[PDB]
């Protein structure tokens, strides 16, 4: 189906294969999911193309491990994933993403700016 | 000066709301929908019917802004019924150089022709 | 320099007067009718059959001015019979800027191919 | 700068000489025939089958000059059989001003693909 | 300034790998295959099915480089099944002078979408 | 159906709904219709797009409450409605429309001029 | 059928109607036909568009009353009629047409010149 | 089928007819074939378009009588035939073609150069 943002609470074996490609450094299910530790993923034609982890603390929210598969970058996937994360957590009024793991901090900043985040020491904020 | 034919824009999975042999010409489309996909009044459009498999070409006329109407009119009403799910596309031509950086206007619909998303690119299908 | 394909003109609901496999090529049209819709001798035209649903493309030739003839000739005569009600259209290409203000040549027919009305625009379909 | 689509040339009532699903691409035409109708190797052509009514589009390749071959090849061989009588046409685009004085290249065939006549105009059909 | 429509490139006898009504749009093609035939993401393409005879037009999207995927998606999946052998073509327009010396990008496939040969010309069919 | 001018002698419930949109200020059937007080309406695809009231006094005729729905203006509807009113009351040799209720007297004058009426104090005349 | 030159030895009622239009000044069958007084006619889609009378005297041959219907002039009909007359009377080595009845001697001379006749006093000759 | 390079070990009657056209100077089967004297041929739509003789002596290999049918030259056939000969005799590290029989030594040298052969006295070499 068309590009869709989903919250993954349980993982199929396809999901497991896809998440290994998106996140080679992590071993599912080292990945914990509960009500405050979320994983959102972009799904397109029964495959995941991008993922991010979300940590909620009421009005504060942290983002880490945002990654879009190299093959499908600059097609708006990253942006749609993040907007759906913001939109579906309307309780959060302050978001943080630390610059950890980021390949290319220059690209990340231009992306986070398009989405309205301000660059700060160690990260990006929208708050 | 080789000229390519490029997808200009599409309405993805709208529902036919009216179909009548006795109406004039030949697909009437809510104004807002035309704007979202960059489609013009009197422009040639192709219609692909997901419900019944038929593929046909016609031209677009305006329907009242906000009506949500997809009206398949005249001879075309042999090719679609009320409630069919269709994709509506138009195509433009441009030099090869411009074609390599072209981004189509794409609009996504759910339920009763509710526009869910506009975008400028289709993701890459992965294995 | 994006180029659009626009409805140039149409003959709305003419009646086929002759159809014969043995005639040469491929839709002969009363001269007056061609002029009314801005259609040229040897121009590509699309024919949509309201009576039987068939949609096919051919090219126009002239028939004697004032004869009222719509003659569907050669291979095309597999697609229409004497008395069928058809719509005949042609399409032209022009830059997007011109396309936004384009007005098609439209001609309306009743009874025995009596031209009732010419116009330069199709109204908006309302709810 | 409105651009028209005009019949460029046609081969009128040639006989299919070969048809085979296993051949490559997609209509091979005697060289002399292509020249007579101004049709180019690799050009898009439309084929209208008078024998069975099918209308399809493909592209032309050369067959050996003087062979008289009309070979309908690959997927197209679903649309025609050996001995079918077909019309082969191509279309070009040009400004409206040139279109009003355009004369197509027309070639007429009888018997075993014997070229009987070339001409530059189709007569007017009279009552 | 007469403009011809020329075969730009083709994928000759690829195998459909996926077909699904529920996928988005409308033929996803391995990246490497698009490059080999000079076909662009979002370009209009024609698909000719050798297995079942169907001929339809759509537009191309990218699939992951090296996947070998030919995915026939959405409404088009009414026109082809998994394992069908198809030819995929695109067409461009250029002035007559350039058309007389044009060479198409052609790619040949065998077995499980293994690219066997690229070339710039189709031979002449001999008697 | 195509754009048609009709004299309304009886009103359906669709007619009532349509006339409320065309004339929010009037309450059907406050609207009296007899042989000398007429209402003509423009009908397009089973809806009314414009209306006008006609008062006849033999060789003199008055027009009031001419209105075309905002959504479908400048598509020739107003002009066709008025021509059909003039044409179908060939006994009237002198017509008057008072400038009462008119939103934009500047637009009205340019319209009434296109139709051959002269601007006068308090109105337009053709006589 | 396509444009064909025929020798008329017997006349149908269609032929009689057609010849009255081509030759209003003559009353069929005032028209005598035998082996030396011939009438050749151009036929297109079961109608005659042009006619000429031929008088043979062995190696000498006279032409009179050459006329093409006004509606279909300058489409090559006149030229094809004359070539078929010359070609099918290969015994005649000297042809004459007198300038009698000719509307526009200027047009006639340019035509007879295209066909290789020389202008002479009272006529044209090819000999 | 598409253009294919084949090693001919036995000859059909079609092969015999084709080889006479490619090689009028030789009389099949004057032509000896064993494990060290080979004939490779280019086949396209069940006909041979080009042939060459190959003599193997372990790491040394001789080529003679390379000819492509005149009608189908400059379409890449000659080049593909030679590449398939080289590729399918990967034991040979030194190839020679003598300039015997060659029509146009100038054309031959440009061809053999495209394929990476060096011109030498009496021939071409790649070694
Ligand atoms: C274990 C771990 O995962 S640690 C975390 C590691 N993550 C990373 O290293 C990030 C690697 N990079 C990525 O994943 C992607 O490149 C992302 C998320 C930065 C961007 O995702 P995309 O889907 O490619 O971006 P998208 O196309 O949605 O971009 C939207 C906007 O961002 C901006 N943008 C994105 N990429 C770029 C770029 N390369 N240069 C400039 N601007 C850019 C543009 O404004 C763009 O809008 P446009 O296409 O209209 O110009
Ligand atoms: C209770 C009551 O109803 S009180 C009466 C209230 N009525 C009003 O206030 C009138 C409101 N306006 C309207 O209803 C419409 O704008 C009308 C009747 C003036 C015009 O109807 P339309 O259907 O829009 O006009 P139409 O397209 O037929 O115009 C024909 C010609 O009029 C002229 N015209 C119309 N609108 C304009 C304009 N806005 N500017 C310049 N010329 C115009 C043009 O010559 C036009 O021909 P073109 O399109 O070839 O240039
Ligand atoms: C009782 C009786 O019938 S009395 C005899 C009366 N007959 C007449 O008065 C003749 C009236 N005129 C005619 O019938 C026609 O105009 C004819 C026979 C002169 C010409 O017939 P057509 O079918 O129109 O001519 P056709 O198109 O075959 O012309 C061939 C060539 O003739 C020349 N030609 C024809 N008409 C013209 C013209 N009007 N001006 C210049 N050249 C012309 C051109 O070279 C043309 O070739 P082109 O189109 O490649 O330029
Ligand atoms: C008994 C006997 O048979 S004796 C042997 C007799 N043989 C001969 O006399 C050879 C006659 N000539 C031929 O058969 C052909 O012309 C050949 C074999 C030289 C070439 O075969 P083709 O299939 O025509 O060549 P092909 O199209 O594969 O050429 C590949 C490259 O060769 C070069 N080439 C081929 N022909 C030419 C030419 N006429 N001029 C310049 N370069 C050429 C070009 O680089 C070309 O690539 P391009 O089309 O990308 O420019
Ligand atoms: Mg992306
Ligand atoms: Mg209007
Ligand atoms: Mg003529
Ligand atoms: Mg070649």
């Amino acid at each position: 189906m068309k590009l869709t943002i989903i919250r993954l609470e349980k993982f199929s074996d396809q999901d497991r294969i896809d998440l290994q490609k998106i996140w080679p450094e992590y071993s599912p299910s080292s990945l914990q999911v509960d009500d405050n530790h979320r994983i959102y993923a972009a799904r397109f034609n029964e495959r995941l193309l991008a993922a991010v982890r979300v940590t909620l603390s009421g009005t504060e929210g942290a983002l880490d491990s945002l990654r879009v598969r190299e093959v499908t970058r600059r097609r708006g996937v990253g942006q749609y994933l993040l907007e759906e994360v913001l939109r579906n957590n309307p309780g959060v009024s302050c978001w943080w993403m630390a610059d950890a793991g980021v390949e290319d901090r220059g690209v990340m900043t231009a992306f986070m700016q398009a989405l309205g985040f301000t660059a700060q020491q160690g990260g990006w904020e929208k708050c | 000066s080789m000229i390519r034919t490029m997808l200009q824009g599409k309405l993805h999975r709208v529902k036919v709301t009216h179909a009548d042999l006795h109406y004039e010409g030949a697909c009437a489309i809510d104004q807002d929908f035309l704007d979202a996909a960059g489609i013009l009044e009197n422009e040639a459009i192709d219609i692909w019917n997901v419900t019944n498999g038929k593929r046909f070409s016609t031209y677009a006329i305006a329907a009242e802004r906000g009506s949500r109407i997809i009206s398949v009119n005249g001879a075309a009403a042999h090719c679609a019924s009320v409630g069919d799910i269709v994709i509506i596309a138009s195509f433009v031509t441009m030099p090869d150089e411009e074609a390599r950086t072209w981004r189509p206007n794409v609009a996504y619909f759910e339920g009763d022709n509710e526009m869910k998303r506009t975008a400028k690119a289709i993701p890459v299908q992965v294995a």
